[PDB]
């Protein structure tokens, strides 16, 4: 019962779609540096902007 | 019998796998430049815990969190001026997760009481009750996430994840599966997926619609604490006790790349992203976070100033601030 | 600079501050205790023979939550029999409709729970549905809020103690039994409803007072039905090693309760001690019999310098059982003076 | 000839050790050890009492080198009013400390809400406001005059010069010695025999070994007290109560009698803040 459905299971995951590893870290290499110049922590923001300053 | 037919089939998965890998990401990202030596500062510092924090989810408002620890209290605090807007009594002081809704309306909690509780944060008297307690699982409830207003994801000890809908208290769906206990969930950006993983080192991802596993990761080897989704959806981190932070894939559905180092050998609680996606952040056993790049698996800076063990983690949606709670009643905002 | 939105959130973060910190000095006056214990040691007869209170504490604060969680089950209860009634009659369904709406709404109190009480009770078939209602699954007590709800109509209403037993859900891992003795408060937790994997949440204790690890005396003989191989009292033992030997428990004291005495002194005449024991054969009296167990049992603590455990024989009333309790206690309260004090 | 050199020079370096060791006991509980736990309030008060007590010392060396008191009057009334300030809060805040330890022993269930850190400040408030209650009656009186065309400012009463000179004398005789004594050796003894028959000190070498440490680190604590403070009180009741005639050996025992005290008041960080096993642990981590 358990193994059955483990099999039908796991051979469904078995026939999906695959792109390649180049192509996935590619467009997330290339999603990295669209948001670049947004990413505050990446490049710190000028201390007027930022909301997190000693009272 | 049909044992070796799952084992070979298997083969045929992890086969296809491999002749799926042709350049690694380290390869992708050799000529890139790196983000170099980052400093961050803690700017707010939440004292008002009196316990061992456990959970902590940010807002979408970017402004106000949740922080769950030990002395039954579920504390909403404000990033921005230092200010408790909350504190909720909690009927089970054993709770490791909270979540605080995209509405901003709600919030949650559980743990070993086998109850995800949820409460209305504005109430028409003004103050915080209890709206729906959630039963129906047999294990300590170790992450929740709300994907909208009507429906939270839960991962319980039972080794099964399952889709709530709120004003019925039943589970609409169930995601079992997992041969082990699952610790952490991450809703997708897009709210149509979420990722899980468990004690028996995999990860598994599932359709919020048709309920079925899709694709399974078993890069780890000792079990699986955190998990985190990058903001575009197409991939994941995964932390675990190993000392090992790998980031997975989706439409490639291998161990894209390995954050590892050779003396940081403590285990992992918690992982998050910023807005790019360039800064994997992780909590550790050895009393302070690393700061990862996600493209080319080195440290950036480490989070200090906590005396014992992270254990929570999270970047806010707009990326101007990381907050970091650990087991001390404290909690650190950096930038 | 501030005005009057900043000075009130400081003065409700000023609140917030003062009721957490009446909170954390209540909660360092309590003394946490871990109950563990094997399959069926004794752990329910030591909850029921300290039978004080268990439902005291908060009284006033659990009476002003559950009204919304009331009022959920009884909209959730009534668009199930409405629904339940398809897959003379039509003006309530209108009414029915119309406090759905109402609830939808929020409308607190005022109006639609006199409606609900006083429309469904004036027909018959209601109860004939709710029965047809019973071939699904749905709530357990339906019919019970609705017949014992329908007396009282204040908006804050305080009927019974009963109501916040029957609203929340009953915890199925770990249980709370507070009970008072000598001036002292002890909390009490059973983890016996946590089955998956105790790795993982015995860290979320680390730091309660003792441990109240009950052990079955006559379960030396027994076998486990689990493939007929393992022995009751050795699996008890490598329970005891585990939690003796564990990074989190390493300096609480674990108060050892040997539970099944008139059960041993039973088996003691028919049964030969060489069963749990092989190389052990001293005797058959069970005054040397439960000494011999209770010093192979003691034998477990691997630091021995540190940590200290009280091995107590209890078998049915025995209120010096408390006693034994409340005297480990204080000791380990001394120890911990005596840490703050800076002496010891 | 060479005696005010030598008592100058004993004056100089209990002076100079006492305000080394109650500064680096000050810098060591305010930035490595915090003020949390009530114990930390009660040695950072006795830590305060002893520095301020032992920073007199140069003003009354340079009296006895001198001859005379070239400091005017406000500035001696201030030191005569900061020394029986400064004795009370140190000798009460030793009284506390054992009653609180005690306490902590004595009496768990009730020490667990009464050893709070507000309480432990209202009772140190109380201590400084008492002492403050008994300084203030000497602040008002003592006085510079002159003799012998030599300048001195020794405290001057009202024309029963004799019945509220020997009240003061006898009072503070009566509370800052007896007082102390009584308190503190029923305090700890009733503790050392609780802790005798307490289980966690007894049955093994380690064990004992830790009981008669804390026996040992007690008994030195009111061994210490009693002999630091135990010749000036009885020297200064028999100068009240018979007269002396001038020696310099009188004088040489007054100077180290004074000596002891402040050598009690120079001892009290090193055997209350430095054989704490809690500095211990701050200390060995850095
Ligand atoms: C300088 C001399 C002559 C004046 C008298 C000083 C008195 C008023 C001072 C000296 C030491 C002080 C205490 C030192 C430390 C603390 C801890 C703090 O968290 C609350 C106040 C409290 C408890 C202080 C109360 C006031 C105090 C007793
Ligand atoms: C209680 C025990 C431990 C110590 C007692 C010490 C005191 C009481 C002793 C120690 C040295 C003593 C002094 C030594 C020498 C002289 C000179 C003599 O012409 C008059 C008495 C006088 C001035 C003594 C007075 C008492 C004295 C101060
Ligand atoms: N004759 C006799 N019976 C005893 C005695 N003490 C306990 N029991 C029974 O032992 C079972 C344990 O069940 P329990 O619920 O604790 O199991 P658990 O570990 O899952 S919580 C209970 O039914 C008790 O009547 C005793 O002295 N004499
Ligand atoms: C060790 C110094 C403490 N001092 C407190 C005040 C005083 C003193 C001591 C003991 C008993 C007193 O009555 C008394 O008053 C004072 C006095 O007469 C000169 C000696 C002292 O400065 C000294 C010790």
């Amino acid at each position: 019962a358990q193994a059955r459905k483990l099999v039908e299971q796991l051979k469904m995951e078995a026939n999906i779609d695959r792109i390649k590893v180049s192509k996935a870290a590619a467009d997330l290499m290339a999603y990295c540096e669209a948001h670049a110049k947004e990413d505050p922590l990446l490049t710190p923001v000028p201390a007027s902007e930022n909301p997190f300053r000693e009272k | 019998q049909l044992r070796q037919e799952a084992e070979q089939l298997k083969n045929q998965i992890r086969d296809a796998r491999k002749a799926c890998a042709d350049a690694t990401l380290s390869q992708i990202t050799n000529n890139i430049d790196p983000v170099g030596r980052i400093q961050m500062r803690t700017r707010r510092t939440l004292r008002g815990h009196l316990a061992k924090i456990y959970a902590m989810h940010w807002g979408t408002d970017s402004r106000l969190l949740v922080s769950a620890s030990q002395d039954g209290k579920l504390i909403i605090w404000d990033s921005y001026t230092t200010n408790k807007v909350h504190a909720i009594p909690l009927r089970s002081s054993w709770v490791m997760t909270c979540a605080y809704a995209p509405s901003g309306n709600y919030v949650a909690c559980g743990g070993l009481d086998n109850i995800c509780s949820i409460y209305n944060l504005k109430t028409r008297e003004g103050n915080v009750r209890v709206s729906r307690e959630l039963a129906g699982h047999t294990g300590y409830l170790s992450c929740c996430r709300f994907l909208d207003d009507n429906q939270i994801v839960t991962s319980s000890g039972d080794t099964t994840c399952a889709l709530w809908d709120i004003e019925t208290g039943q589970q609409t769906t169930t995601f079992t599966g997992h041969t082990g206990d699952v610790m952490s969930l991450s809703l997708a950006p897009d709210t149509r997926l979420f990722v899980s993983g468990a004690c028996d080192a995999s990860a598994k991802l599932w359709d919020v619609r048709e309920g079925m596993c899709r694709q399974t990761f078993t890069g780890h080897e000792s079990d699986i604490n955190a998990i985190c989704f990058f903001p575009n959806g197409n991939a994941f981190a995964t932390g675990s006790d190993d000392a090992t932070c790998r980031l997975f894939d989706l439409r490639a559905d291998q161990e894209l790349m390995t954050y590892s180092h050779d003396n940081i050998i403590c285990g992992i609680t918690s992982v998050s992203f910023s807005k790019s996606g360039r800064l994997l952040l992780a909590g550790y056993d050895d009393f302070n976070c690393n700061v990862w790049d996600a493209l080319k698996a080195d440290r950036a800076g480490v989070l200090a100033g906590h005396d014992n063990r992270v254990s929570c983690l999270g970047v806010t949606d707009d990326g101007m601030a990381v907050a970091t709670g650990s087991w001390d009643s404290f909690l650190k905002i950096w930038n | 600079t501030l005005s009057a939105e900043d000075k009130a959130a400081v003065e409700r973060s000023k609140m917030i501050d003062r009721n957490l910190r009446e909170d954390g000095e209540k909660a360092a006056r309590e003394v946490k205790l871990l109950l563990l214990g094997a399959g069926e040691s004794g752990k329910s007869t030591i909850v029921k023979q300290m039978k004080i209170i268990h439902e005291a504490g908060y009284s006033e604060e659990e009476c002003k939550q559950y009204k919304a969680v009331v009022y959920s089950n009884t909209i959730q209860s009534i668009i199930a029999i409405i629904r339940a009634m398809g897959r003379s009659a039509r003006a309530d369904d209108a009414r029915q409709l119309f406090v759905l709406a109402g609830a939808a709404e929020e409308g607190f109190m005022t109006a639609e729970l006199a409606g609900v009480i006083k429309r469904l009770w004036k027909d018959s078939g209601v109860q004939a549905c709710f029965n047809r209602s019973r071939e699904y699954q749905l709530n357990d007590s339906a019919a019970y809020y609705l017949n014992d709800l329908d007396r009282i109509a204040q908006p804050n209403y305080i009927p019974t103690q009963q109501d916040v037993l029957r609203t929340r859900v009953k915890t199925t891992g770990i249980v709370e039994t507070h009970f008072t003795f000598k001036d002292l408060h002890f909390k009490m937790f059973d983890v016996g409803g946590q089955r998956s994997e105790r790795k993982k949440w015995i860290h979320c204790f680390e730091g309660v007072t003792a441990i109240i690890f009950c052990v079955a005396l006559s379960d030396y003989d027994l076998v486990l039905a689990e493939d007929e191989e393992m022995n009751r009292m050795h699996e008890s033992m490598k329970l005891f090693d585990s939690i003796c030997n564990n990074k989190w428990f390493t300096d609480t004291s674990i108060i050892l309760f040997l539970n099944k005495k008139d059960l041993f002194e039973e088996k003691i005449k028919k049964s030969p001690l060489t069963i749990c024991y092989p190389e052990y054969a001293g005797s058959n009296t069970y005054e040397e019999a439960a000494a011999y167990i209770q010093c192979q049992f003691e034998d477990l603590n691997k630091r021995k310098d540190t940590k200290e455990i009280y091995t107590h024989f209890t078998c049915a009333t025995d209120t010096k059982n408390v006693q034994f309790v409340f005297d480990a206690v204080t000791d380990v309260i001394i120890k911990n003076n005596l840490k703050d004090c800076g002496l010891f | 000839m060479i005696t005010a050199i030598t008592i100058m020079a004993l004056y100089s370096i209990v002076c100079v050790v006492g305000l080394f060791g109650n500064f680096l006991v000050m810098y060591v509980i305010v930035r490595y050890t915090k003020m949390k736990t009530a114990t930390n309030i009660y040695i950072f008060n006795l830590a305060l009492a002893d520095a301020l007590a032992t920073s007199t010392l140069p003003f009354q060396s340079v009296n006895y080198l001198m001859g005379t008191w070239p400091f005017g009057t406000i500035l001696c009334k201030i030191v005569i009013s900061i020394d029986y300030y400064n004795m009370f809060t140190s000798i009460f805040t030793l009284c506390t400390m054992s009653v609180d330890r005690y306490i902590a022993v004595c009496h768990p269930v009730k020490a667990l809400d009464f050893r709070t850190p507000r309480n432990a400040k209202i009772i140190n408030v109380c201590n400084w406001i008492l002492s403050s209650a008994i300084g203030l009656p000497v602040m008002f009186m003592a006085t510079t005059k002159y003799r012998q065309g030599s300048i001195d400012c020794t405290l001057t009463f009202s024309h029963p010069t004799w019945y509220w000179e020997n009240l003061l004398k006898i009072c503070v005789f009566i509370f800052a010695f007896i007082m102390p004594v009584l308190i503190i050796t029923v305090c700890y003894g009733l503790m050392i025999l609780r802790l005798k028959s307490v289980r966690m000190l007894s049955g093994s070498k380690e064990k004992d070994r830790n009981l008669r440490r804390i026996t040992r680190m007690v008994l030195v604590v009111v061994a210490v007290f009693i002999v630091c403070w135990t010749p000036i009180h009885i020297y200064v009741i028999i100068k009240a109560l018979v007269t002396i005639p001038e020696t310099t050996f009188q004088t040489v025992s007054w100077h180290f009698c004074i000596a002891l005290g402040y050598t009690n008041s120079c001892l009290n960080p090193v055997l209350y803040a430095f054989l704490d096993e809690n500095f211990k642990r701050c200390f060995r981590e850095f």
